[PDB]
């Protein structure tokens, strides 16, 4: 059965993605702390496969951690056009979300959903380290329901 | 459709050109063969390919105006081209080798089965074949872009933005002067 | 007062200079270096087993909003617009209008939670404790829109946190 | 036979994890994606432009070092002469000459670099 | 005292219910500790602590593998926790609702619900204000 | 807090110091997580008499500036100049 | 790799800050400081407080102003720490940014136990602080500062006697104490040269 | 714990371990149980040669004692 | 018989690698006063798989600028290379006996640094570009003292044949009359395989990945596993330099156990420095090898021609 056999190939591949998922090394603001509190001994993202890694080469997710400002929003597009597939992008914070506390601001772009697409919100102003990382285990679920080769086979 | 909905506003484009298009694209991805075949050189064959965004407008314009209800428009671009100067230019304007020779319909035919047993997307078709050595229709009697309020873009204007990134580095700075412009048909 | 942290003159007596040779050439101040990460090698490390165990949080912990009511089931919230007021990122919407009875209440209590900045200025200012930033920090979504929440949405919050609510309320209400 | 066949089945391999990585995974190649890497900006100038060595001197010193390892490495089996007087007077030599030599490029300022 | 850890790491083996139970624990939650149970909730949920662990690993829940209709034996997360142990969990309290029940009120939800995003029953923003400007009807009849 | 007793002189010796007085994982030295309610004292203005705002009305104080000059002996300096430091005979030399 | 000229391109994070505070009371415009310098929170929001409450010609009573010194110094050691291990992290001394930042997570604990937020407290405010010190906090402050010293000493361990270490700060960024007053230098950047220079020695607050 | 790095460490071990063990027991198999011959100078894979002529069967590493001589 | 042979080489090597990358991270994570992989399997037990699988799912990149043939071949030879270094190992066995297996390394690991030297370049990009000089200069530091160190231990064993260092070795390892060398090989070691403190190619804090900053998925792969394997095969060619084990004839299963242990041990090391100290300026490099281990490891070959004869202690040439 060509239908049980791609069934148990997306859980191969989704198990793979989710359980190695390297985010860029990429920080915009405030909420930048609170991710380095994420890889910090009390929660040690790396213990659930989670690496950071400067290349967008080498990444997987984008965390967009802070404010993202016009002067800023080419280079953050750059960065995520670099990225390999399949990518994903982690909003992070008031800031990434909808502008937040500079949402009127002339200088800002009012959520970074206006420049990428984003798989995950996650609020707060800071959202603790703890609600990030309830966010990219959001992620890693919603990795886990992808159906691309169910959907592959069905086309 | 049209006995379904009569009011529907049927739209008959010819090939569109664009970033994503199969089209241009697929011409400069023979460069993977080697040479170009085209059926009798390409020269029995005739194009009046139209530019993305100017079908985007039109469909936009479409629904906009109360005119457009129950009609069927043709989107055609400025200009027609023997099929082999138009992929004679693609290659120019990627700074590819052109290396064109015939090749017979019945021989051609058999390749594009042979890219049929693809079980993903297929690089080629027979029917895709087909398709691009079809002369492109005239058809006066319907409307075209110009009746949307829509200035048909040249090929020649964005060959370059949709090419770009199939030249090697020594030719990716080229600029759009560069390349002379395929000969039309009047 | 001051101090100098680098303002030092070394022995040259025969044995602090040879002190220093065997530190050179043995490497014995970057084996000491070593020494210290054997030792946390052997620590007991402070990772906590997330979501199984959770991090400590206190009473006063600034989280997602909720609309309360009194005991009777009555919404606290009297549509006196100070929350909006003082909202520093200007993140709440209200309108009201006299209810069908003669009572003062909301037709529209928006908070776009992507301009919030938790701050919690808006439940100081509540004069009746109405709005409220509650306990909830695990309400991460997968769209924008899920995040701009209307007053249905903040009444569910405190239906379904109240009981958390009302005891953080009862742990710091002398502090406040 | 059997070094080729190593030779040959470790860059084979080598091969085939490549081909597989290149005709495994789901391609979308467009321009954004495939322009040179700068932290997030456009680079400035050509990444083939000039690159000024500062240890230049130093490489150039490698060359005339690394012939002296070959001239030195044949010395475990200088040591099984019997002309023991001899090896062992040259061998020392040869050293010494190349102590000199790193000793005159050190005094004279050779092994720092430019600025 | 090598044999006693390793004594003491058996035990674990008999604490979780044989080792069913103990790679159930395993492979579930990453951790085969063995806790005092301190009360179980109306989903299924198992709340345990141990004051001898450094604070923040001195509490924890073991999630029900079924809440709400929906299969968590592999797929947990935060939200499950009801908000009467979410307190005591997060040790903003000593006591836990066992001890301290908290206050029964009409309108609190009798079921606990955890986050819905990405489901059919997530929330939709949209506005809770009726028309402000009525506008007018022509006659239904002819009269010109 | 659980370690044996080689290994927490194993790590001690590699350390240099004893780890053991000085644990930097929290146990149970640290405060309930429930205290007992407080009674916050009262500022100096909660009196019932002798409290008259205008006489404690800091705002109510302040000046528009002093004009020194406007464009309608000794030499000074804008304050005695600073006193030197001296050294901490808690430890001068770190 | 020789670098023949710096020139920083900043404004990638300017959000338009001194022109969002002109909309807003002078309360509203208070978490703007946290913000700012978002490592040193309290003490950008004692900054604030101290100017607004100069203005007011109020003065803050002595128990909040004890409030603002003592978590102004717990505000110093999240500072420091962040600039001593990142620094360190950048050289490619990674280890010791974990040792540390499990400290510095104790001390978030402090932040949100006093106003309920992890870093930007909004807890010092224009005439004093928000709340009052909640019961049991000031022995688990002491708990946790009667340790530190020890944390101190291993990051010393670390870095201060490593040859490695002082090959890459030794004779770095040398900055003369004349061209350091020019240049607007302050604070360590000051200090490091032999300028003895403290505001809080010399213009004490608080 | 520390001691939860072991599994790694021990895994890591086993398949280190290997190849030492498989090319031992494959020269044993292949060479009729001894050693494979070492033949770093001339004069050694001389003597193989000639035990592969002697041998009979074209083997170097069929070795003929006292019963071939008469 | 012998193709099984090389089968039972590459795939435990690869193996091997695999669970070092696990290993790492989890000696890393305790050292750092957290865990490391714990969810992805028991232990983290299955975290190599997860990302090598997801590694070659990977979309590859192949950068506009790039120079194709180079871009591809490079990866391809680092890890053609590193298999390659393994073949001569004695483990007690080598699957390749040579005369000179001391020189096929350091010609092997010489014709390695290319693969550096070309994906570097043949990115066209600046940081890829610097990344590859790196590597040009960190050559130039350590092969010289490198060769001469391994010239000074084998005037002991008598020969380049790597089994005929386990020979010497029998009485008593040659650590104790070498540890000078000893400690001058090990560090260069460290450089030669680019391990911090020397991890200046590819520079993380400095150059954000350096030569291989273009590199994705299975191509990234390939380089990532041939530097992890060098990392264990230059421990192990350090336990047979210095650490020698005895052999038993006819229970060379014994030796592969003990054997083991040390490159292990040794392999753990690498990881142990990285974990504590920072990372050398990359100028500093080559001056820590010209003007202290050049000087030094030039002393210690003139000691170690004249000792052997001054002692009338000169090894068998056999
Ligand atoms: C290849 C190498 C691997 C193969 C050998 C495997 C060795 C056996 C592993 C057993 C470890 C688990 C012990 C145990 O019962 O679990 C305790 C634990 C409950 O105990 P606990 O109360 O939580 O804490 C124990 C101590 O109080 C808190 O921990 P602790 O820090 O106090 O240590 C206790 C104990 C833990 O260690 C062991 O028991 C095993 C020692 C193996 C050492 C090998 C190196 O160690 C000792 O008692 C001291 C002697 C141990 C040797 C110390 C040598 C140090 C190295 C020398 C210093 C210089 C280094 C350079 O139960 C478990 O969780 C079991 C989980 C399974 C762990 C994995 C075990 C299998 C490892 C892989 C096997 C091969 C595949
Ligand atoms: C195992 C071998 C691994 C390397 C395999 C190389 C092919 C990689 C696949 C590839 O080329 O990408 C697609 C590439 C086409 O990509 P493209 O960007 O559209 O075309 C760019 C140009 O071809 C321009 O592309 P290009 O810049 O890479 O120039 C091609 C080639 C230049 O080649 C030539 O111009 C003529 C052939 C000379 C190379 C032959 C040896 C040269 C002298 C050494 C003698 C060696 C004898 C042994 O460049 C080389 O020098 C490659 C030398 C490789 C030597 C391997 C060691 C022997 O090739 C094809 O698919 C056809
Ligand atoms: C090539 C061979 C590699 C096969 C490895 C398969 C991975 C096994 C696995 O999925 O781990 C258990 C995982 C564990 O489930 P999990 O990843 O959802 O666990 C979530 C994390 N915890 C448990 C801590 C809350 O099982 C699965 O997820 C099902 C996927 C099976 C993979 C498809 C096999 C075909
Ligand atoms: C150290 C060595 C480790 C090597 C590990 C090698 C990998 C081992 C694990 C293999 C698991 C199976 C691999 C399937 C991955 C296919 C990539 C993919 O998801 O593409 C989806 C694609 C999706 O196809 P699609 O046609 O539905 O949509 C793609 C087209 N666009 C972009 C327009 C939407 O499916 C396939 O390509 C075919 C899948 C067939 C499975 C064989
Ligand atoms: C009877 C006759 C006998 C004749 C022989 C007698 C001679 C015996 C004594 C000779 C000296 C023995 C030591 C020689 C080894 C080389 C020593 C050396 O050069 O170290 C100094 C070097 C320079 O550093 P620095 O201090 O900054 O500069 C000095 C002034 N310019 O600094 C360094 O090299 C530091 C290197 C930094 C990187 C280190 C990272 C790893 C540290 C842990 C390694 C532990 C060693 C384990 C070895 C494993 C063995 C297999
Ligand atoms: C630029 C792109 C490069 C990409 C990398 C491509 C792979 C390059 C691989 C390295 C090429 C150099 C190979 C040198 C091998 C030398 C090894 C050696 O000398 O020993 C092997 C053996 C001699 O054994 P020995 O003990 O010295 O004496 C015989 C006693 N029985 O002698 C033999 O076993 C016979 C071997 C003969 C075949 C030699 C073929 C060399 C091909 C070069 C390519
Ligand atoms: C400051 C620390 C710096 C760290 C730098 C890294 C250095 C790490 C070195 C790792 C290797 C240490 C040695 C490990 C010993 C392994 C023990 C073993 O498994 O075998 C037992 C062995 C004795 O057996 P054997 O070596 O065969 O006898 C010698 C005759 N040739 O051994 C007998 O006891
Ligand atoms: C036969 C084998 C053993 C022989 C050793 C062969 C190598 C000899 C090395 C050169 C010795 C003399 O050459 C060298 O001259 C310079 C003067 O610029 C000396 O001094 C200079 O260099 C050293 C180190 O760079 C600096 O700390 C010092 O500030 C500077 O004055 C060196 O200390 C000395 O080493
Ligand atoms: S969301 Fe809040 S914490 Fe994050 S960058 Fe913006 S202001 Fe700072
Ligand atoms: S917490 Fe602050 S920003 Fe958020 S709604 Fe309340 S007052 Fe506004
Ligand atoms: S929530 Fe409180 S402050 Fe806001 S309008 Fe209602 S009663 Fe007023």
């Amino acid at each position: 059965r060509g239908e049980y056999v791609v069934a148990k190939l997306d859980d191969l591949i989704n198990w793979a993605r989710r359980s190695s998922l390297w985010p860029m090394t990429f920080g915009l603001a405030c909420c930048a702390v609170e991710m380095m509190h994420m890889a910090a001994p009390r929660y040690d993202m790396d213990r659930f496969g989670v690496v950071f890694r400067a290349s967008p080469r080498q990444s997987d997710v984008m965390i967009v951690a802070g404010t993202l400002t016009n002067k800023m929003a080419p280079a953050l597009r750059k960065v995520y056009d670099q990225m390999p597939e399949p990518r994903y992008v982690v909003s992070m914070g008031s800031c990434a979300n909808g502008g937040g506390y500079y949402h009127y601001s002339y200088s800002v772009v009012r959520g970074c959903d206006r420049i990428v697409p984003v798989d995950i919100y996650v609020p707060g102003c800071p959202p603790t380290a703890e609600a990030l990382l309830y966010g990219i285990l959001q992620l890693q679920k919603k990795i886990k329901r992808e159906k691309r080769l169910r959907i592959w086979y069905r086309r | 459709v049209r006995e379904t909905f009569p009011e529907a506003t049927i739209i008959k484009p010819a090939e569109i050109f664009g970033r994503e298009d199969r089209f241009l694209n697929y011409f400069a991805n023979i460069r993977w063969f080697g040479g170009v075949p085209l059926i009798s050189l390409g020269k029995k064959t005739v194009k009046q390919p139209v530019y993305i965004v100017d079908v985007t407008k039109g469909i936009i314009n479409a629904i906009k105006d109360p005119d457009a209800r129950g009609k069927t428009f043709a989107f055609v671009g400025p200009s027609r081209y023997l099929l082999f100067d138009l992929v004679q230019y693609v290659f120019a304007v990627a700074h590819r080798p052109f290396l064109p020779y015939p090749l017979p319909h019945f021989a051609y035919r058999w390749i594009g089965r042979l890219f049929e047993i693809s079980p993903f997307e297929p690089w080629t078709t027979r029917d895709k074949v087909e398709r691009i050595h079809t002369t492109d229709k005239i058809l006066p009697h319907l409307p075209g872009l110009e009746d949307l309020g829509v200035e048909a873009t040249p090929l020649e204007l964005k060959a370059i933005e949709v090419l770009r990134r199939h030249r090697t580095y020594r030719w990716l700075s080229s600029e759009i002067e560069d390349v002379q412009p395929a000969k039309t048909i009047p | 007062t001051y101090k100098y942290v680098n303002l030092r003159e070394p022995s040259m007596d025969m044995k602090s200079v040879t002190d220093r040779a065997a530190q050179t050439l043995l490497w014995t101040e970057l084996i000491r270096g070593l020494g210290m990460t054997l030792s946390y090698l052997f620590r007991e490390p402070a990772t906590i087993n997330y979501p199984f165990e959770k991090g400590p949080l206190s009473p006063r912990f600034r989280g997602e909003h909720a609309l309360r009511r009194y005991p009777s089931g009555e919404e606290r919230c009297i549509a006196c617009k100070l929350c909006e007021a003082v909202c520093p990122a200007q993140a709440i919407t209200i309108e009201a209008e006299p209810r069908a009875d003669g009572s003062r209440r909301t037709t529209r209590y928006d908070i776009d939670m992507t301009k919030c900045i938790y701050c919690g200025f808006c439940q100081e200012a509540c004069p009746v404790d109405a709005i409220v930033e509650g306990p909830n920090f695990e309400f991460s979504t997968e769209t924008h829109e899920e995040l701009l929440y209307n007053k249905e949405k903040l009444l569910n919050n405190g239906d379904k946190w109240e009981a958390e609510i009302a005891a953080n309320i009862q742990a710091d209400y002398l502090y406040r | 036979m059997n070094l080729m066949l190593a030779l040959l089945t470790n860059f084979t391999l080598a091969t085939l994890l490549v081909i597989i990585a290149f005709w495994l995974p789901q391609l979308n190649v467009y321009s954004e994606k495939t322009s040179p890497y700068e932290c997030g900006f456009d680079p400035m100038g050509s990444a083939r432009l000039p690159f000024s060595m500062k240890f230049f001197l130093v490489a150039i010193t490698f060359l005339l070092f690394d012939l002296e390892i070959a001239l030195l490495l044949p010395l475990p089996w200088a040591s099984q002469t019997a002309n023991l007087n001899t090896m062992l007077t040259m061998a020392l030599f040869l050293i010494i000459l190349l102590a000199v030599s790193l000793a005159y490029e050190w005094t004279q300022k050779g092994l720092e670099w430019t600025e | 005292e090598l044999l006693q850890v390793l004594k003491r790491g058996l035990q674990q083996v008999s604490g979780h219910g044989g080792l069913r139970g103990y790679l159930r624990v395993l492979f579930r939650a990453n951790d085969v500790r063995v806790g005092t149970l301190v009360g179980e909730d109306k989903y299924g949920n198992k709340y345990y602590e141990d004051n001898k662990q450094f604070f923040g690993r001195h509490r924890w829940v073991i999630y029900t593998t079924e809440m709400n209709g929906k299969n968590t034996f592999w797929d947990v997360d935060g939200s499950m926790v009801p908000p009467e142990w979410h307190r005591w969990l997060h040790c903003m309290t000593d006591d836990p609702p066992t001890v301290k029940p908290p206050t029964a009120r009409k309108f609190i939800w009798t079921n606990h619900k955890f986050n819905l995003s990405g489901t059919p029953q997530q929330y939709v923003p949209y506005s809770t204000t009726r028309k402000k400007i009525q506008e007018w009807v022509p006659p239904s009849t002819p009269y010109k | 807090a659980s370690a044996t007793r080689f290994i927490q002189w194993l790590r001690n010796w590699a350390s240099g110091r004893d780890l053991q007085a000085k644990l930097q994982l929290r146990y149970q030295e640290i405060s309930k997580r429930t205290q007992p309610p407080p009674k916050l004292p009262v500022g100096p203005s909660h009196k019932l008499s002798n409290n008259y705002y205008c006489t404690r009305d800091g705002r109510r104080e302040a000046m528009p500036p002093s004009i020194v000059m406007s464009s309608q002996k000794k030499a000074v300096s804008p304050a005695p100049p600073i006193k030197r430091w001296e050294l901490s005979q808690d430890e001068p030399y770190l | 790799e020789m670098v023949r000229k710096c020139d920083p391109h900043i404004g990638l994070l300017h959000r338009g800050t001194e022109k969002l505070i002109e909309y807003k009371t002078y309360l509203q415009a208070l978490p703007y400081f946290d913000r700012l310098d978002y490592v040193s929170m309290m003490c950008n929001e004692q900054a604030y407080s101290l100017a607004v409450e100069k203005l007011l010609n109020i003065r803050p009573p002595p128990r909040a102003q004890w409030i603002r010194v003592l978590f102004g110094e717990i505000t110093r050691l999240l500072n420091h720490i962040m600039a001593v291990t990142t620094h360190a992290l950048d050289i490619g001394a990674m280890t010791p940014f974990f040792w540390m930042f499990e400290e510095r997570e104790k001390m978030f604990e402090f932040y949100e136990r006093v106003s309920g937020a992890r870093m930007h407290a909004a807890y010092v405010r224009p005439g004093g602080v928000h709340q009052d010190l909640p019961l049991g906090l000031m022995d688990d402050i002491y708990e946790f500062s009667k340790n530190f010293s020890l944390r101190i000493d291993e990051l010393e361990e670390m870095l201060t006697n490593n040859r490695i270490w002082r090959n890459r700060t030794v004779d770095i960024g040398i900055v003369t104490a004349e061209d350091a007053l020019n240049y607007g230098f302050s604070g360590v950047m000051l200090r490091g040269s032999g300028i003895q220079w403290d505001l809080r020695k010399t213009q004490p607050y608080d | 714990m520390w001691f939860e790095v072991l599994p790694g460490i021990a895994v890591m071990g086993v398949c280190l371990f290997i190849p030492g063990m498989a090319t031992a027991r494959i020269h044993r198999f292949s060479n009729g149980g001894k050693e494979k011959r070492v033949a770093h100078y001339p004069y050694q894979w001389y003597l193989m040669e000639r035990d592969r002529r002697v041998s009979g069967v074209n083997r170097s590493y069929v070795s003929k004692g006292l019963e071939n001589i008469d | 018989m012998f193709m099984i042979n090389i089968l039972m080489l590459i795939i435990p090597i690869l193996l091997a690698v695999a669970f070092l990358t696990l290993v790492e991270r989890k000696v890393l994570g305790y050292m750092q006063l957290r865990k490391g992989p714990n969810v992805v399997g028991p232990y983290g037990l299955l975290q190599p798989i997860a990302d090598a699988i997801k590694l070659f799912i990977k979309e590859p990149l192949r950068p506009a600028t790039s120079s194709a043939s180079m871009f591809i071949l490079a990866p391809i030879m680092a890890l053609g290379l590193a298999l390659t270094m393994w073949i001569p190992l004695p483990m007690p066995y080598p699957l390749i006996n040579m005369n000179l297996g001391v020189l096929f390394m350091l010609a092997m690991s010489s014709l390695a640094v290319y693969s550096i030297l070309w994906s570097g370049w043949a990115s066209n990009s600046k940081y890829a570009l610097i990344g590859a000089l790196r590597a040009v200069a960190q050559t130039i530091s350590y092969e010289v003292t490198l060769a001469i160190i391994l010239l000074s231990v084998l005037l002991m064993s008598g020969s380049f044949t790597l089994s005929t260092l386990i020979t010497t070795q029998e009485q008593m390892w040659l650590i104790l009359p070498a540890w000078p060398l000893a400690m001058m090989w090990f560090i260069s070691t460290l450089a030669e395989t680019n391990r911090a403190p020397f991890d200046l190619t590819e520079g993380e804090s400095e150059l954000v990945s350096g030569f291989n900053v273009e590199y994705a998925a299975g191509p990234f792969a390939l380089f990532f596993m041939a530097e992890y394997a060098n990392i264990i095969m230059m421990n192990i060619f350090t336990a047979i330099l210095f650490l020698g084990t005895s052999h038993n004839p006819h229970m060379p299963e014994l030796y592969t156990i003990n054997f083991t242990i040390k490159s292990l041990l040794l392999t753990m090391s690498f990881l142990w420095i990285r974990a504590s100290y920072p990372r050398f300026r990359y100028d500093q490099l080559m001056h820590l090898l010209w003007k202290n281990f050049l000087p030094l490891t030039l002393a210690l070959c003139m000691w170690h021609v004249s000792l052997p004869i001054l002692t009338s202690g000169i090894p068998p040439q056999t």
